[PDB]
């Protein structure tokens, strides 16, 4: 167990999957998915009310 | 006093200004100030490098 790497290769499966299943959410708040910008400060700052 | 032809239209740079625009877009004289992406009461609070 010491030495053979992967050996918990299961455990390491699950933590991995967690973390870039968060990775891509966060990423996806990059996105603009098409508006004018993909900040909400900056659209606020840049844009009238309607 | 005197803009460019159309098809050889003329540019300039500005740089360091402060852009008084909301004094600026309440004139009278401005038959249309249509804005994109931007809002023209809003140019004051922005800043464009």
């Amino acid at each position: 167990l010491s030495s053979t790497a992967s050996a918990l290769g299961k455990l390491q499966d699950v933590v991995n999957q967690n973390a870039q299943a968060l990775n891509t959410l966060v990423k996806q708040l990059s996105s603009n998915f098409g508006a004018i910008s993909s900040v909400l400060n900056d659209i606020l700052a840049r844009l009238d009310p309607p | 006093t005197r803009f460019a032809s159309v098809y050889a239209w003329n540019r300039k740079r500005i740089s360091n200004c402060v852009a008084d625009y909301s004094v600026l877009y309440n004139s009278a004289s401005f038959s249309t100030f249509k804005c994109y992406g931007v809002s023209p009461t809003k140019l004051n609070d922005l800043c464009f490098t």
